[PDB]
């Protein structure tokens, strides 16, 4: 389960539940559980905050990969409803954790900002000096296989 | 100036004579100010260009360049029955001032402002509007002189014949392109130049 | 307190407001007087009023504050989250839950209007705030305001440079921009061009008289 | 800058030889009209407490100020057809009276069309009080000007809104400006050298 | 396969080359991207995916071939700059 | 002397009040401290 | 006329000549104005009828506009309508004239180190 | 010998290619313009001052005191040169370093 | 790695330089091998003085070759009572390239200083290029399977001099060095100079695929993984969103140099008026 939450791709919620929610909610007599998922009101307060970190986790993951997903695409990837998934990702918009611009007639996130001239000039210029550290190393990569082969 | 002038060869007349203007004498010279001043001022329109309004505010030019601060103000607005009505009551001050010529031409130049601002103000205009704003004789006429104004580069727009109307190109971000390096460039080495 | 009550009235500034219901409220705490609890509602009223709610469950946790911690504290600090979150149905929960500690009292109850038109602002910036492109019907639902009145407002905030936006009747849609900051260079080379020509007039008189 | 200066001086008038002081409030609303933007508007003007106690005797002046800020366009209208002519007889404000209704009607173009991104030419003829053909005079001339951005679709009669960006705006004067200083120190060394 | 001009995969050219429902697509990509095989981004709006980087592999002698005609092109531009710079800035050349 | 430090302290109270321009209430109060208090 | 665009008048100036001496200078000159016109509608109209351009052209037999169009090379489309599109050849701002613009920038460093 | 001392602070390959930040340079173009617009202000100040001042204090008055017109010169020299490289280091970068 | 930039001082340069010529004087030396002292400041080497110690090798085999180590240590116990700070940073040989029996020879440098930098010095004045070259030994962990092998990995190399180091190699190069050249002039320079370096290392690689080709060399498998990254990170400079960026960052910098060359213009022009209102006051007076 930390694996999970660690692996930088897509958990659903309703995986979890079958996998895990056994094991964590009642769990077994071998493995007993705790009482972070308990049957009382913490426990239920706290199982759907582990919804929430799923949910974010996914959004998150959502951001790094996506540039623009639809408010349907987005909405089944969550395990929530269109207005489920459009109030979470809002939440998160204004608390400044995820950037994402909401079409809402066109049903389209945007995750990428608003490209900068100086950002697509920087991301160009650090190409080239990845370029040119690249051919310095393949060149010093090429006098080590004369010296054997000579 | 004068001899580019008549050859059509305005953009070089230009030059000459905005140069011919500078080197004159400060403070004598007055008639060949005036003389300068009345040919520039056809020429900038003729180019397409804009007078500049101070040269008609000096006590000595204000007299002498009132028949052509008219023409100025006819070929602005781009209507051509205000151009025609300074030609039918300045004609003969022309043709005594030795610039007639150039005046008459100017009626091409007055059709392309007008359009210019008809291009520039509207997205989509009919072309019996046009014929109305540029007082034309008739939309077919107007749609040929949109249609050569279009081929020019002096508008960027299409015609629909069918439908009636000129659809003008959406503007394109100017500072996006070398216009403005350009621009800066003739600046830059004239500068370094001094 | 008088002093802060008529600088409230006369909607002046309200830093001087609160400093005058701040040594009202010293004044009144060292003497133990039953009137310091009432200064100390001003004074968080004035810190709401002045767009800064999270200084009003600063001054609540300070040591003076803590022995009048009570339904009055409470009332002025529910509203100041209502502010913090920028939420307009807080704001109506708090003007019931506290209204004979809000809505009674005379001073808070003439600034209670234009407390709800500060948050409507802020709640309308919150909720276009994920958008590029949203509905009017939808900021309406949101907002639980009439669609009109949401239009009506977003219009206003435009015109007051509140937020980038146009609004679209057609189809009711409000366009959000992200508009780019001006450039700064530009504006300074403008200045330097006026600013230098004024050198070109000096030089000039500088040229024509001594030669 | 003289609206700066006149509501810095709102609350500190002694200049009494050169005006009275509801004159003076007089002038400092119709200068703050047209140098202010709105927010700096409500904050020193709709709410200076000063200018609005002297408001409350010059109901002409309030309906002017109050009309543009309120979105009465049809109000503004008639009382800025009220300033022209209080402005024309006045000796300061005489050279500039076309200038400033000129651009206080730019101005109430621009703020009706600000918030919306397309209002149709009956729209904008009926906030106005004023017919479709007036409108679409008025605009097609401040559009090809360039001091509204929006552009008109005679076809359908609507009026759709443009956001060019302020770099294209600030390009454009250091051209215009930048040449006004070059022509400074072109004139400069062409009076050294001689 | 694809140049770098041309790195704009649709969803169905991966559903179909790769025999999984255009619904798949993008769950592989994501395997693809997050354990690093492929650098890129996906549009689900336009059902496209823009690789920018690929892992390295093993190559073939005409592919070296073929990669030594690229150096060939690339080494004529920069020496016909070096020119450029050298013929255009030779009074300023130190 | 007095006079010149009432208007001295008349600007005092205005920048107590972080306002501009003096009022006639901060002249009244320069009053009441230079003579009375003081 | 012929410099405005005014093409329509340029062809009714051959009923009005002054003289029976000024009518062979207008043949010539009217194949110019054929040819310009034409040029005219590939870069002003995005589509034309096929009849649409017969007054536009100043053609009196259709088949007049089928030899024309071939020597032009206007593809006729199902629709009797011609096809002109033609502006996809842009400016050309896709490429960056770099030596172009490392020729002009290097001639300001002449300006300012050349000069001793 | 003396080729080999002349290896001493001889800038590497790459540094000559390599194009200065872009947010640096914009905002190090924004400061020393904003720069020149006191500097100007100033310089104007200075141009009618030394019109109605004495040959003595030509230069005495000038110690202690910045000038304008050495600081604009300075500026204007700084900038044309930071502004001219990486133009030229961009439009070499264009054709040298392409995809095609 | 454990070094991060080797900084070689002049002085260095002109002791190896002698040290190849004297001995390179009596015999013909294919190279001549000497240790490096230096000190160690957070991760960039400082190597900064040398001493030569005797060294041969058979040119058919590279295992039979022999560097006087007791030499080695006696000359150290010189030049530390002399300098304490100048500790062995490594060693360095003259041969124009890397020889198979270096790593062998790191290994006997090794013991002194365990992160032995081998700095390579060529004699011979290459034209673009420094002539150090420095290089570390590290552990190649082969993914092929292939058993992890001792390899020579390059750090970056800079000629940097100290004050008084520096005082002296002007001195020596105050004839021959050039400063009127003004910083834009030899921004440029550096620029020529890049293009030409650039140049030479793809003809470098170019030459190394050509030999490929042929067979006279088998496929790295590291090179051309390398190249890949190469040709991948090659920009394309035709779209349109890189194209309309560039055009609004270079009018950025345009407009910049046309305020700087306006008041470049006026400021002469006022030079103009001094020189001017300074003749006619002295023509006036005599």
């Amino acid at each position: 389960l930390l694996k999970l939450f660690t692996t930088m791709e897509l958990m659903r919620w309703s995986t979890l539940v079958e996998d895990y929610g056994m094991e964590l909610r009642k769990g077994s007599l071998e493995s007993p559980a705790t009482d972070v998922f308990g049957s009382t009101e913490e426990g239920e307060k706290r199982w759907k905050d582990l919804k929430n970190r799923v949910v974010e986790h996914n959004i998150r993951i959502m951001a790094k990969y996506y540039t623009r997903i639809t408010m349907k695409r987005m909405a089944q990837l969550l395990d929530l409803s269109v207005d489920e998934s459009e109030a979470f990702l809002s939440n998160l918009v204004v608390n400044k954790t995820i950037f994402a611009k909401v079409d809402r007639l066109a049903g389209i996130i945007n995750f990428q900002r608003p490209k900068d001239p100086n950002n697509l000039l920087n991301d160009w210029s650090q190409k080239l000096n990845s370029l040119m550290s690249l051919v310095n190393k393949t060149t010093h990569l090429i006098a080590k296989e004369e010296m054997i082969h000579n | 100036g004068r001899i580019k002038a008549i050859q059509l060869e305005y953009s070089e007349a230009r030059r000459t004579m905005t140069n011919a203007l500078r080197k004159a004498p400060q403070h004598t010279a007055v008639g060949f100010k005036q003389t300068v001043h009345k040919l520039l001022i056809v020429v900038e329109l003729l180019l397409g260009e804009i007078p500049d309004r101070l040269q008609f505010r000096q006590p000595s030019l204000k007299r002498s360049l009132m028949p052509y601060f008219l023409l100025t103000q006819a070929v602005r607005t781009g209507n051509l029955a205000k151009f025609n009505q300074v030609l039918d009551q300045f004609g003969e001050k022309f043709q005594a001032d030795g610039t007639y010529t150039l005046i008459i031409r100017l009626r091409h130049n007055v059709i392309k402002t007008g359009v210019r601002m008809i291009s520039l103000s509207y997205s989509r205009i009919s072309l019996a509007d046009i014929a109305q704003k540029l007082q034309l004789d008739s939309p077919e006429d107007a749609e040929f002189i949109v249609a050569k104004a279009i081929r020019d580069g002096v508008i960027e727009a299409s015609i629909n014949h069918e439908k009636g109307y000129v659809q003008s190109k959406e503007m394109i971000d100017i500072y996006s392109t070398r216009e403005p390096q350009l621009a800066f460039h003739q600046r830059i080495s004239f500068c370094l130049d001094i | 307190m008088q002093s802060g009550i008529i600088h409230a009235a006369e909607e002046k500034d309200w830093k001087t407001a609160y400093s005058y219901f701040y040594e009202a409220f010293e004044g009144y705490d060292s003497i133990d007087s039953p009137k310091a609890i009432t200064s100390l509602k001003y004074m968080l009223l004035c810190k709401i009023m002045l767009n800064t709610p999270e200084d009003v469950q600063a001054l609540v946790s300070g040591k003076l504050a803590l022995r009048y911690a009570g339904r009055q504290t409470e009332a002025l600090k529910c509203v100041a989250q209502a502010s913090k979150n920028r939420s307009l149905a807080d704001f109506e929960k708090a003007l019931t839950d506290y209204r004979a500690e809000l809505r009674d009292d005379p001073i808070i109850s003439t600034h209670l209007a234009k407390l709800y038109d500060n948050l409507l602002e802020q709640n309308l910036i919150r909720v276009i705030e994920p958008f590029s492109r949203v509905q009017i019907e939808h900021i309406s639902s949101l907002i639980k305001l009439s669609k009109a009145d949401v239009e009506r407002k977003l219009s206003q905030m435009i015109l007051d440079k509140k937020f980038h936006g146009i609004l679209d009747q057609g189809e009711g849609v409000l366009i959000i921009f992200d508009e780019p900051p001006v450039d700064k260079t530009y504006e300074a080379a403008l200045e330097t061009i006026q600013n230098m020509s004024k050198v070109v007039d000096s030089l000039y008189n500088k040229a024509k008289k001594l030669t | 800058q003289a609206a700066e200066l006149f509501l810095d001086t709102v609350s500190t008038f002694t200049s009494y030889e050169l005006m009275d002081y509801k004159t003076f409030v007089t002038y400092t609303v119709y200068v703050s009209m047209i140098a202010l933007e709105r927010p700096d508007l409500r904050e020193k003007v709709i709410k200076g407490a000063e200018i609005l106690e002297v408001l409350h005797s010059l109901p002409a002046v309030r309906q002017y100020l109050f009309s543009l800020y309120e979105c009465r366009y049809s109000v503004f209208f008639q009382s800025l057809a009220v300033v022209e002519q209080e402005m024309k007889k006045d000796w300061l404000f005489a050279p500039h009276y076309r200038y400033y209704v000129r651009e206080m009607r730019i101005h109430a173009y621009s703020q009706l069309l600000e918030s919306y991104r397309s209002l149709t030419l009956g729209y904008m003829a009926e906030a106005f009080g004023v017919g479709v053909e007036f409108i679409d005079q008025e605009l097609s001339r401040f559009i090809a000007a360039g001091r509204l951005h929006c552009k008109i679709d005679k076809v359908n009669e609507i009026v759709e809104t443009n956001r060019p960006d302020s770099k294209n705006w600030q390009y454009q004067e250091t051209i215009k400006k930048g040449d006004l200083l070059l022509n400074r120190v072109q004139k400069l060394s062409r009076v050294i050298n001689m | 396969t694809r140049p770098a001009n041309h790195r704009q995969l649709t969803f169905e050219e991966i559903a179909k080359s790769a025999k999984i429902t255009v619904n798949e697509v993008e769950l592989l990509v994501m395997k693809a991207l997050s354990v690093g095989l492929v650098k890129g981004s996906i549009d689900e709006v336009d059902k496209r995916v823009h690789m920018t980087w690929v892992q390295p592999r093993v190559l073939d002698l005409q592919q070296i071939k073929g990669m030594k005609d690229r150096l060939e092109f690339w080494c004529t531009d920069v020496k016909s700059m070096e020119m450029l710079v050298e013929h255009q800035a030779h009074d300023i050349l130190t | 002397a007095e006079v010149k430090g009432v208007c001295t302290e008349a600007g005092m109270y205005a920048l107590r009040e972080r306002r501009v321009h003096v009022t006639q209430e901060d002249f009244e109060m320069a009053v009441a401290k230079v003579m009375q208090k003081d | 006329y012929l410099m405005e665009g005014s093409y329509n008048k340029v062809f009714l100036a051959k009923g009005n000549i002054p003289a029976e001496s000024y009518t062979f200078f207008i043949d010539i000159l009217l194949d110019t104005i054929r040819d310009e016109i034409a040029g005219c509608i590939e870069k002003a109209y995005e589509k034309i009828l096929f009849t649409e351009a017969t007054r536009i052209l100043f053609f009196n037999t259709p088949k007049k506009m089928t030899d024309y169009a071939k020597k032009r090379g206007w593809v006729l489309g199902p629709n009797n309508y011609y096809s002109f599109a033609s502006q996809q050849q842009k400016p050309e701002d896709t490429t960056i004239p770099s030596t172009e613009l490392a020729k002009q920038v290097i001639e300001y460093a002449r300006q300012l180190e050349m000069i001793v | 010998e003396q080729k080999m001392l002349l290896n001493l602070h001889k800038k590497s390959w790459m540094e000559g290619l390599t194009l200065q930040d872009y947010s640096e340079h914009c905002k190090h173009n924004e400061s020393v313009v904003k720069e020149m617009l006191e500097l100007a202000k100033n310089y104007n100040k200075a141009v009618e001052e030394e019109d109605k001042m004495t040959p003595e204090q030509l230069a005495i008055k000038n110690v202690g005191k910045q000038d304008p017109k050495r600081h604009l010169e300075e500026h204007v020299d700084v900038l044309m040169t930071s502004n001219i490289v990486q133009c030229l280091a961009a439009m070499l970068d264009t054709v040298v370093f392409k995809l095609i | 790695l454990a070094v991060q930039k080797v900084v070689v001082h002049p002085l260095v340069l002109l002791s190896v330089v002698d040290h190849f010529n004297r001995i390179g004087k009596v015999g013909n030396q294919k190279r001549v091998v000497g240790v490096l002292l230096g000190s160690w400041q957070k991760k960039v080497l400082d190597v900064s003085n040398s001493f030569a110690v005797p060294f041969d090798e058979d040119d058919k085999d590279d295992s039979v070759w022999f560097l006087d180590h007791d030499y080695l240590e006696n000359m150290y116990g010189m030049f530390k009572k002399v300098n304490a700070r100048e500790r062995i940073v490594g060693w360095y040989h003259t041969g124009p390239k890397l020889h198979k029996n270096d790593i062998a020879i790191n290994e006997l440098m090794k013991r002194y200083c365990p992160n032995s930098v081998l700095v390579i010095i060529d004699v011979k004045p290459k034209d673009l290029g420094l002539p150090t070259e420095a290089y570390i030994s590290v552990e190649e962990v082969h993914d092929d399977g292939t058993p992890t092998s001792k390899t020579f990995e390059h750090v970056t190399s800079e000629i940097g001099a100290e004050e008084a180091e520096e005082v002296g190699v002007e001195h020596l190069l105050r004839d021959i060095k050039d400063t009127t050249v003004g910083t834009l002039s030899q921004r440029i320079t550096n620029q020529v100079h890049g293009l030409k370096g650039l140049n030479s290392k793809l003809l470098d690689i170019r030459s190394y695929l050509e030999k490929v080709a042929t067979g006279k060399l088998p496929i790295n498998h590291q090179i051309i993984y390398q190249l890949q990254d190469v040709f991948n990170l090659l920009p394309d400079v035709s779209l349109q969103e890189f194209v309309k960026a560039f055009y609004l960052k270079t009018n950025d910098q345009m407009v910049v140099v046309y305020l700087a060359s306006l008041i470049r213009s006026v400021v002469a022009l006022h030079n103009l008026i001094n020189n001017k209102i300074a003749n006619r006051d002295a023509e006036k007076k005599e």
